[PDB]
């Protein structure tokens, strides 16, 4: 029959494999493209200089142990085989805390080709270090990239590359982020290159320009219109002493509760900003 | 401890490989890195890391590491390389220990 | 970045002898300074090294008893005193520093700037 | 047949091996030389004394029982094999809660040399215990610790040694600077020997210098402050029928030195003592009573 | 060599779902404490962190070998073959030993069967503090713990002379309170299984008003002298 | 469960039933029916379902794992689990607070592509995804009804 | 001994004993008799509309199979051997996030008595549901 057919087949590839080795060991390097689809980008956190990513990650590459002739179709094997076969050691050179999702099994892919290709997927949360400059807050750029690179093998065993090169991260135009707004991503493949090697590395960066309309309605406007309204003792006369007095020090006290409500309201970033720069001007105006 | 050839030789526009052999706790652990020495003068550096080549030396040079050998490959070879080439790797056997090769007399025929 | 060193000595053997390396380009204590001695005859052999920030040495097996590598931050010079000097000590003494990369996969040494100036005896 | 022998290498091994007993049991003391490379200083909580710190720490030793022979000369291993050997069981005396990551493989290696000597690799993120002294806040300046050695392992039996001099063995990454507040200086490596009631232990010290940021606190605190009384002492050039408005200015800067005092203690952590914002603060308010 | 031997054979035969003398007499285990730390007392949960290094001692007659090796110091390796008491924190909220780099266990076994485990824990304790002369207060607040399925005829803790000892006591992440003192002590606990020997090690805390002094008390007091100001404004 | 609008995310707890047809697994006995021990039901072969918008979710295993797997002798397969989900709710807020909204729970098949695995729903479609009457743990929204295809 | 005495009667009590099935697999249900010693409720969320307790759960039945008469004590056994014995599949039906504290090991107890009587308890910690009407707050 077909079903069995298979059975002894995939069995026969298994058996007498040995793991530890990388396809080829002997031979030139093993070439792995990578995929992305970026199911989401959660959380940009100003305090913990973070993001967090939701995506799915994607591996292919030769595995001419893992050829088979005796079928035609795409094997699409169970997830508790990756565990069997040789796995790139690919790891993400700035994340923090990173998870392959496990409801209800597992979430990663193992598919077989009659070529021998190998086709590897996970679907990944992982929470990368983006460095940040606020200098320019509210009125700045973000560039958060994430880093892949692979951890023993150097350029000599492995190759890493972007699997169409320009197409490989898909699902970014479609992110919808609550404070920010994805103006570009590039794709970098690279080879670093260390004491004891040179080890492959691919990168994804995103730019993130910060959506300004809400710090404009929420910060800005009450301080004008509060210095304005400062102003607004000069056209009272000058016998109106008690008036223009209430007037001028109300102000400044209107200005003390929006300094140091934004203080709180504000992510806690322990540096000067543009903002403070400009509530720090208004109050000197007052 | 390392040895390579007391000397080499090679036609010019031919490439040359001088090598190096040391043990397991010298080259197979530590990176070589290569010193010409011009005839008369001070040597000077010509390849580090096995690979990497420091600012000046063309790309002419070229180094290699396999296991617990190296060598360095000197193509296009011309007149202005005959020299010495010696070879050195930090041993990890004592906490500061770098371990000189014989050294290769490389001769340009014609 | 130079390591301009002593002039050349002349000595009977049993004498001390002294050599100077006075180093300019480079913050002398960032880097270390490993003394490679060439004996006219044959290949290069390494002295010793020392860090010019702790004072820590590494003289080479076969000189462990016959040398001292001290350094001088203030002027900037690493002068080797070699002692006990015997017929087979007739060398061009090489003033190296030892420029150093670490980073994730281990560290990789070498010397970049070298020097010149011997001794006889 | 070219991985045949490979294999065979592989496979053989580990025959006759015990990962309980540390190599060299009755015959040396075992010699791990450490070294760190700190990928990025990660944030310094200043509420909770502590900081993360994200690191490549290598550990080498010398297994004589692991001598092989064959056409490779460097052999590496597998986490299932790296699980079967003994390595050493390095912990961070002050470490509160270290995560070694294994995405999308545990970021681990091993790897043998033909004569016995193991090299082993983990990248892992330790967080920290930075016992802080804030009497000059925010003026003040750390120089908080990282301390590592040898769990169940005397000064008798495992005796960590820095692989070069102490301080080319603790190297931190030109943008690994994560702190926003503060400004990290230096660093001193150092070794020493803990005391205690189980026995002797080496223990390999590493304290990073801290230097805190000033200009936040300035125009977000000192300056609002010093305007405040100020203001309050320019109600002095007002004529003195104007009660009223000379009132206004005297309770409204009250108010307004309570609350940018309120806001300045919220930002500072909860201490039990004074300090030296605290102190300006309190001259402050005491000058606009 | 020898010491594969000795341990192969120490737990060849071995069972290790049966404490020591199962139907003979309780097992004896003299227990010992290490506070590296007591981190924060936060009153709104009512917990207080707290680092120790938790030893027990107890008595192994199937460990036992002869040999010139007075002493076996293993690794956490072996912890999971031989028996080990099932000690617990009886007033933990969320209690969690580390694994990092390496399990941070310790297993001594000696001549005459005695063995020592030593492991490394974080402990979430809580205690109801009663925040009456708030700030002015000054609480104890326990860390007891005894065996879990093992009853008093079955397993007994006994202090030693040096058990519980402290460290530095000033890098402490103590924030507003300060340590003044601790005590050990020894109770048996009627449960729904049976009679539990609990230990006991009380901590000592007490608040410091720095803080709150200038917080409240100062700007209070100078807001109401303020408003007596009225008074001496004309009417 | 709640619906946290600062994170834009909701919660839901569910029993998840799935009913497929493997024909290894038939037998001849006295029972018609037999549930199968964890132990083995981790041996055979089981849909890889996953939740696509899910950000973290829990297979609960207090006090045993919360699964029962049940074979009938024709050999097919019930599997029921029980699981919360942590799932992502995008959420436009340009009428707030007088917006409403469509939180979506997507599933489906890791790893088999339409021609392989294909899920329908065991009755009519808004038959086969019912809320308990009481079931609803929202302080801010209202759940007015589920919409499924 | 009496230590020998033990390791045989507990080696033949798990020995040719199927995990699969229940005390009286053909007979009548088993009964199973619940304790639970509250040790604390922590916290009670009107947000989130659940309160974490913290309890000592316990479980009592009669397994025949688990019968010994060559000695008289209330056997204890370490708590792994919980993972041989068939346990019933109790669940809470309004929990969010539990676990059995595992400190410093597996918080948990299984002991034999001598008539078949099973004992099993654990220490968990729930974060259980509970649907709360705020509109009387704080008067409710
Ligand atoms: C509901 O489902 C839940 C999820 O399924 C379930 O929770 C799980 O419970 C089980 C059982 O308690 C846990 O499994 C145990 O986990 C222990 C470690 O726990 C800590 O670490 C894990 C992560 O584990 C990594 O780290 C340890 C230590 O290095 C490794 O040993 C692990 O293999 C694993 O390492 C891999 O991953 C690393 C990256 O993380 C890699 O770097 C590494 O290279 C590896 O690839 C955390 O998840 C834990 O946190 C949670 O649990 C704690 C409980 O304390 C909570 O407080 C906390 O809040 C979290 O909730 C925790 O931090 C393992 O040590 C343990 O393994 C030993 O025990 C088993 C069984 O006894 C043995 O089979 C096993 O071999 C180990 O024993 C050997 O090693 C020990 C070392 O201590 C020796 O002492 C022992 O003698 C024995 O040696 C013998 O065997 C050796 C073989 O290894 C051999 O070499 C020796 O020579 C000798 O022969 C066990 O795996 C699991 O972690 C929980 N999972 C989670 C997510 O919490 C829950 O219980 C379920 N509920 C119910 C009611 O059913
Ligand atoms: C976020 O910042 C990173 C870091 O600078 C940006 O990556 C940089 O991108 C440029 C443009 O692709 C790279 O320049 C290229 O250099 C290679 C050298 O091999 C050359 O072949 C190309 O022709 C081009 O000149 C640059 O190397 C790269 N830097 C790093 C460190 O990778 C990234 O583009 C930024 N994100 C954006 C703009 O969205
Ligand atoms: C195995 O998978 C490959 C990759 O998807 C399939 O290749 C496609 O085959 C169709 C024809 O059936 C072509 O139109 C596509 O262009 C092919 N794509 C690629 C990337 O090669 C293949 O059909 C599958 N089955 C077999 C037997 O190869
Ligand atoms: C960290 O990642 C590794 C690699 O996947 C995990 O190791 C697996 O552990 C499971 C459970 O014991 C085994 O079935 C697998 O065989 C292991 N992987 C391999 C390649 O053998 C490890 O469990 C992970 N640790 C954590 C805490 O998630
Ligand atoms: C700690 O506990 C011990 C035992 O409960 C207390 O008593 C001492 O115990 C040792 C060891 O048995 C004896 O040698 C001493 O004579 C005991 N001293 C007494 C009874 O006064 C010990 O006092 C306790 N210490 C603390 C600080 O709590
Ligand atoms: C063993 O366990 C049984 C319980 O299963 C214990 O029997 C209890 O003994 C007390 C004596 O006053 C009675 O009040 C209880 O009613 C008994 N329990 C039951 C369920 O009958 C017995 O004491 C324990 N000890 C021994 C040595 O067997």
């Amino acid at each position: 029959s077909n079903m069995s057919l298979v059975k002894e087949t995939v069995d026969r590839l298994l058996k007498g494999y040995d793991i530890r080795l990388r396809p080829d060991f002997g031979g030139p390097p093993v070439a792995v493209g990578m995929n992305i689809d970026i199911a989401s980008i959660d959380m940009v956190s100003e305090v913990n200089m973070d993001y967090t990513l939701t995506m799915y990650f994607q591996q292919a590459w030769r595995d001419k142990r893992l050829s088979y002739n005796v079928i035609p179709l795409n094997l699409t094997l169970d997830n508790r085989v990756a565990d069997q076969l040789w796995v790139p050691d690919t790891y993400f050179l700035n994340d923090k805390k990173s998870f392959v999702h496990g409801v209800t099994v597992k979430n990663r892919m193992i598919r077989l080709h009659p070529d021998g290709t190998v086709l590897y997927g996970l679907r990944i949360t992982t929470t990368a270090a983006c460095m940040m400059d606020l200098r320019r807050y509210p009125l700045d750029e973000q560039n958060c990239t994430l880093e892949i690179e692979s951890y023993g093998y150097t350029t000599d065993d492995i190759e890493f590359y972007w699997r169409g090169d320009d197409n490989a991260v898909t699902g970014v135009t479609k992110i919808e982020l609550p404070q920010f707004s994805i103006v570009d991503y590039k794709l970098i493949t690279k080879k670093v290159v260390f004491s004891t090697g040179s080890y492959p590395r691919l990168s994804l960066s995103f730019k993130l320009k910060r959506n300004i309309g809400y710090f404009i309605l929420q910060t800005y406007m009450p301080s004008i219109l509060i210095t304005i309204l400062s102003w607004v003792s000069f056209w009272i006369n000058y016998d109106a002493s008690a008036a223009r007095v209430a007037l001028g020090i109300t102000t400044v006290l209107t200005m003390t509760t929006i300094n140091t409500h934004l203080r709180e309201t504000l992510p806690k970033i322990p540096y000067v900003k543009a903002i403070d720069m400009y509530l720090m001007g208004c109050f000197v105006f007052v | 401890v390392l040895t390579q050839p007391p000397s080499a030789s090679g036609t010019p526009g031919q490439r040359v490989t001088i090598s190096c052999s040391g043990s397991s706790s010298n080259i197979g652990s530590n990176t070589v890195s290569w010193y010409q020495q011009l005839p008369g003068t001070a040597p000077k550096l010509l390849i580090y890391s096995t690979n990497q080549r420091p600012s000046g030396v063309p790309d002419r040079f070229s180094g290699s590491k396999s296991g617990t050998s190296a060598s360095l490959a000197i193509g296009g070879l011309q007149s202005e390389d005959e020299a010495d080439y010696y070879c050195a790797a930090w041993d990890d056997s004592l906490k500061r220990l770098v371990v000189f090769g014989g050294g290769t007399r490389l001769t340009v025929l014609g | 970045v130079q390591l301009v060193q002593s002039g050349a000595e002349v000595k009977k053997p049993g004498a001390s002898v002294k050599v100077s390396c006075k180093a300019s380009g480079y913050t002398f204590i960032s880097y270390d300074i490993n003394w490679v001695r060439q004996a006219t005859g044959q290949g290069l052999e390494w002295m010793g090294g020392m860090d010019p920030k702790s004072g820590n040495t590494g003289y080479a097996q076969k000189f462990q008893g016959r040398v001292t590598m001290t350094t001088n931050t203030a002027i900037s010079t690493a002068y080797m005193e070699l002692s006990s000097l015997r017929s087979e000590d007739t060398a061009v003494y090489y003033c190296v520093r030892g420029e150093q990369s670490y980073d994730r996969t281990g560290y990789s040494d070498w010397f970049d700037p070298w020097g010149q100036g011997t001794l006889v005896t | 047949d070219n991985t045949t022998v490979f294999t065979r290498i592989l496979d053989r091994l580990l025959d006759g091996y015990d990962n309980r007993l540390r190599p060299g049991l009755g015959e040396r003391v075992t010699e791990v030389k450490t070294d760190i490379f700190v990928t990025s200083f990660g944030p310094v909580s200043d509420h909770d004394m502590e900081y993360t710190i994200d690191v490549f720490f290598r550990q080498s030793w010398k297994d004589e029982r692991l001598k092989f022979k064959g056409p490779m000369t460097v052999l590496r291993l597998n986490n299932l094999m790296a699980s079967k050997i003994w390595t050493p069981d390095t912990f961070f005396h002050n470490g509160k809660k270290s995560v070694a990551h294994n995405m999308t493989m545990p970021n681990k290696l091993l790897r043998i040399t033909e004569d016995g000597t193991l090299l082993y690799t983990m990248r892992l993120t330790v967080r920290a215990e930075c016992p802080m002294h804030l009497e000059d806040f925010p003026m003040d300046a750390h120089a908080c610790p990282l301390k590592f050695g040898s769990y169940a392992y005397t000064r008798a039996e495992v005796v960590y040694e820095w692989t070069r001099e102490p301080a080319r063995s603790v190297v931190v990454a030109e943008d690994g600077s994560r702190l926003n507040q503060y400004d990290l200086l230096g660093q001193t490596v150092d070794s020493g020997i803990v005391q205690s009631s189980t026995g002797e232990y080496v223990v390999m010290t590493t304290h990073f210098h801290l230097k805190r940021k000033i200009g936040y606190f300035v125009i977000q605190t000192y300056l609002p402050c010093i305007m405040t009384v100020i203001l309050s002492q320019v109600s002095f050039w007002l004529n003195r029928e104007s009660v009223p408005a000379r009132t206004v200015f005297g309770v409204t800067t009250v108010l307004t030195m309570t609350t940018l005092s309120i806001s300045a203690r919220n930002s500072l952590p909860k201490v039990a003592y004074a300090t030296a914002m605290d102190w300006f603060i309190a001259v402050c308010y005491a000058f606009v009573f | 060599g020898d010491v594969t031997v000795i341990l192969n054979n120490l737990l060849e035969g071995y069972d290790n779902k049966l404490r020591p003398d199962i139907g003979v007499k309780p097992t004896l285990i003299h227990t010992d404490m290490y506070v590296n730390s007591i981190g924060p007392v936060n009153a709104i949960n009512m917990e207080y962190t707290i680092d120790i290094f938790f030893a027990q001692t107890w008595y192994d007659r199937r460990l036992k070998f002869n040999s010139t090796i007075k002493v076996l110091r293993l690794n956490s390796n072996m912890v999971g073959k031989i028996w080990i008491p099932d000690t617990f924190f009886r007033n933990s909220k969320k209690a969690d030993a580390h694994w990092i780099t390496t399990p941070n266990r310790m297993l001594r076994i000696w001549n005459d069967g005695r063995v020592l485990y030593t492991l490394r824990l974080t402990i979430d304790a809580e205690c109801q503090l009663q925040l009456h002369n708030f700030p002015m207060d000054e609480h104890s607040c326990p860390l007891e713990f005894s065996s879990y399925g093992y009853p008093r005829e079955e397993i007994v803790y006994q202090w030693k002379r040096s058990s519980v000892e402290v460290g530095d006591t000033r890098s402490w992440r103590l924030y507003q309170f300060s340590f003044v003192g601790l005590r050990n002590t020894t109770e048996v606990v009627k449960t729904t299984s049976g009679d539990y020997v609990v230990m006991s090690v009380y901590f000592d805390l007490s608040r410091r008003m720095g803080y709150f002094t200038i917080q409240t008390y100062i700007p209070c007091t100078l807001i109401v002298v303020l408003s007596w100001v009225s008074f001496w404004i004309n009417k």
